[PDB]
RNA sequence: CCAUAGGUUAAUGAGGCGAACCGGGGGAACUGAAACAUCUAAGUACCCCGAGGAAAAGAAAUCAACCGAGAUUCCCCCAG
RNA sequence: UUUUGUAUAAUGGGUCAGCGACUUAUAUUCUGUAGCAAGGUUAACCGAAUAGGGGAGCCGAAGGGAAACCGAGUCUUAACU
RNA sequence: AGGACCGAACCGACUAAUGAAAAAUUAGCGGAUGACUUGUGGCUGGGGGUGAAAGGCCAAUCAAACCGGGAGAUAGCU
RNA sequence: GUAACGGGGCUAAACCAUGCACCGAAGCUGCGGCAGCGACGCUUAUGCGUUGUUGGGUAGGGGAGCGUUCUGUAAGCCUG
RNA sequence: GUUUAUUAAAAACACAGCACUGUGCAAACACGAAAGUGGACGUAUACGGUGUGACGCCUCCCGGUGCCGGAAGGUUAAUU
RNA sequence: AAUCCUUGUCGGGUAAGUUCCGACUGCACGAAUGGCGUAAUGAUGGCCAGGCUGUCUCCACCCGAGACUCAGUGAAAUUGAACUCGCUGUGAGAUGCAGUGUACCCGCGGCAAGACGGAAAGACCCCGUAACCUUACUAUAGCUUGACACUGAACAU
RNA sequence: CUUUAAUGUUUGAUGUUCUAACGUUGACCCGUAAUCCGGGUUGCGGACAGUGUCUGGUGGGUAGUUUGACUGGGCGGUCUCCUCCUAAAGAGUAACGGAGGAGCACGAAGGUUGGCUAAUCCUGGUCGGACAUCAGGAGGUUAGUGCAAUGGCAUAAGCCAGCUUGACUGCGAGCGUGACGGCGCGAGCAGGUGCGAAAGCAGGUCAUAGUGAUCCGGUGGUUCUGAAUGGAAGGGCCAUC
């Protein structure tokens, strides 16, 4: 289990959050997906952010 | 809720709410417990003097459940729509 | 005596209209981003305690 | 030894059998690979469970050039 | 050195016994938890001191909830 | 008696007489039965008193929701075919 | 002179065969002026004593005495 | 201790084939009796004509009773 | 010499002797919630503990675990 | 050797010696949990010899005490009930079942093959979620560290 | 701000001395006929020592316990999940039966649109060879599948490329499978997306392993709750560790 676990976070402002993995070592550049923010019940891009 | 020494059903399931403090001193009552009282007025503290809802109630709706049928002058009481329209139907009168 | 609740049980399950009772869903707590998310959707809303632990269920709550 | 294991048996297999009417969301067959393959009114699951698509008789059938069995819902 | 300690008399009271109950000072373990250590058993058993016909407590630096109650003790509820 | 299984060479009994083991209390559920019935029932206590009073309370006649809350609906969800 | 020697009492208990005896008998056996033996009284108390040490002995009881209590401990066993 | 037909014994009283007799069980039938459970129909004292059928039983479930001591009924009734 | 009173008397225990080690006296140590007592009315040629066991000839490793000494740095409690 | 292989091999002792004594690949001696010697001592272990013998070849007889008989007294363990034989089978080792054989009823003295004889709810073995006896876990008396308290005054660095 | 000197005052510690706490199991005196005890005088020691509370260490000295099960007892091996066989042509089915794997991977190795078709062998061809790359053919999946085995796969589920985030949020008729806890398949509906001209497809991956209940907490959101009231703390609900 190497491969760590992440949240996206959503640049809407709120604050959802989709968790994911991520290999941290091939891949060192944050993760940005336009996912769908249900609170505003819109697609927004989600950044990577510390799971915590 | 023995089960040999397997984990037991409820040790199992996930605990979950919790209990109001509110939901103890609040109370409901019936469209047929209203004739229940005398004046034709109903308030807390009358409903307590008959009986219907008890000493420790700050508040209690009046459901609709049951039937009314002389006219009522429900006082400082919630009521459903439901209670309302067969209050309003018999004749009575309702008031904050 | 009077029959003493196990408390735990009374926290657990509730009581339903018909005498079933409702319960939480296990697995939904934590481990979950590696949970499909329909499943744990399945999982969110209350449960009806099955017909064959029902009758320990009503042994743990006398008073219900 | 080294030869003690095994896993849970999966129940797979034909579920409902020719002619036997099924309400729409059935699932007809559980199997690996698409031993039968989706007919009419009859879907594929991911795990390639055949299921029906509307209320209707099972109808199983060998159809195609490379001679595949096919199942599908006759009307009802 | 004065004093005090000490010493000799005198008067008054105490001492010891006793079933349970009562207040205080100490205080287990078996057992249950299907093991076990937190926990339980239980402030129980037991030991010790003291008292009384009863004891203890008792006259709000108490509750309550914006209404009010009005020292302590005991019983039924509240409520498993 | 215990056992898959006992004439068993498996257990127990020398015989007789006497005694010797599913109780009781309080809670809870289900069955029967009697009462009254959208009602039913009182507890302590008072009452020399199994009466009568005492309805403090308890159970029921409404549920849904974690809860506020709503209420023959309600929770879910932005909203439910 | 001597934890010297042989040997009765006295103290013991190596071999033997055999209820009068809940450890004895008879026949032999060891020590016998000593780290000896014995009378009377005293002291040490239970996780405690005492032990030239065997888990020995502590009232015919000892890897934790006896008596009473917790106590109808608990017993998925008979 | 014969001791590898249960024994006697058997040249069939052995084996094969075909046949017809008989024996043979707590099976089936016959006659008599009791009880359970269903059907219908009586017309009732809530069971009766009947009419099918059932009735081995450990753990265990359900149903119905006998007897013992004591209280009432009983200052009754039986009893030198 | 001692020992398993009551299946083991021995090669076991003890022993004089040897060595290590502690202990400066209100000694170490031991029994005591403590007071105190033993050690000892003794004082290092003494007392305690440990091992070895007359007499004779004798008797590499400090890495590990202990003990003794060191305290420069690292880490480190209550407290603040 | 208070050494598996092992009755090692060689020598001594014996007609013959897995033991004993003396010597020569330490499974796995070894130096104060002492090594190697050692006069004396030992109800100490092992081995050999002389003497002695009923220990034995191989038992015989005799003397007493019991056993046996008579009179008196008078136990005990055990015990489902017994009209309580052999064999071969059966049923997992038969007085009791099958087939068969044998056997008139009842004592007394003897013997111990069986009654899975009597005795003690196996001591071995296993099981079950007691007791005593390390660098298991958790505590803890004791010993030890510092901080505050009982605890004060100066002076310097 | 980097860095110090001056005057004024303030804690921390470090020894030297003191004498008055405290010690004295030094001496003498008295209570006293008294090796106890106390008081007195005095010497020595002296703010140490020693006691209490807190605190770290050490602590089988002592105590309370634990020390798994399967097992043709211990030792060894095993314990969850996936594939095949045993398994008797539905499902299921045991053994310390026979054989192998898993405790992940991937922001592309997912979505979708468009395109493509394998191993091996033969013949020819610079270095170049049994085995690189390139031609011509035979072959027909004998290959490939991110990894075991099975069942699948050409409409490819196999191989390339373009654009992308459906590896969406709320739900879910109806089924399957479990004693239950649970696990699985799912058309369709709502919202909002991507690929496509469009029909359509997309709620992860060819499928079947890659996993852990509850409790206790942690983080973010949420006025649901908020013990006189307003807040807050804590609790709940949603997401997550």
């Amino acid at each position: 289990g190497i491969r760590e676990k992440i949240k996206l976070v959503s640049s809407a402002g709120t604050g959802h959050f989709y968790t994911t993995t991520k290999n941290k070592r091939t891949k060192p550049e944050k993760l940005e997906l336009k996912k769908f923010d249900p609170v505003v019940r819109q697609h927004v891009i989600y950044k990577e952010a510390k799971i915590k | 809720g023995f089960e040999g020494g397997q984990m037991p059903l409820y040790r199992r399931l996930p605990k979950f709410g919790f209990t109001s403090r509110k939901a103890a001193i609040t109370a409901e009552i019936r469209l047929s417990d209203l004739a229940k009282v005398e004046g034709g007025v109903v308030d807390l503290n009358t409903l307590k003097a008959a009986n219907i809802i008890g000493i420790q109630i700050e508040f209690a709706k009046v459901i609709l459940a049951g039937e009314v049928t002389t006219p009522v002058t429900v006082r400082g009481l919630r009521v459903t729509k439901g209670a309302r329209a067969a209050i309003e139907a018999a004749g009575g009168k309702i008031e904050e | 005596p009077k029959i003493k609740t196990v408390r735990g049980a009374a926290k657990r399950f509730k009581k339903t209209g018909k005498g079933g009772f409702k319960h939480k869903h296990a697995n939904l707590r934590h481990i979950l981003t590696k949970k499909a998310t329909k499943r744990k959707r399945h999982l969110r809303p209350k449960a009806m305690v099955s017909k064959g632990d029902l009758g320990l269920v009503i042994a743990c709550l006398p008073y219900a | 030894t080294r030869n003690g294991r095994d896993s849970e048996a999966k129940r797979l297999g034909v579920k409902r059998f020719g002619g036997e009417s099924v309400l729409a969301g059935s699932i007809i067959v559980r199997q690996r690979g698409t031993k039968f393959h989706a007919g009419a009114n009859v879907g594929c699951g991911r795990d390639h469970t055949l299921f029906a698509k509307a209320d209707g008789k099972v109808k199983f059938e060998v159809k195609g050039p490379k001679n595949r069995k096919f199942i599908s819902i006759e009307a009802e």
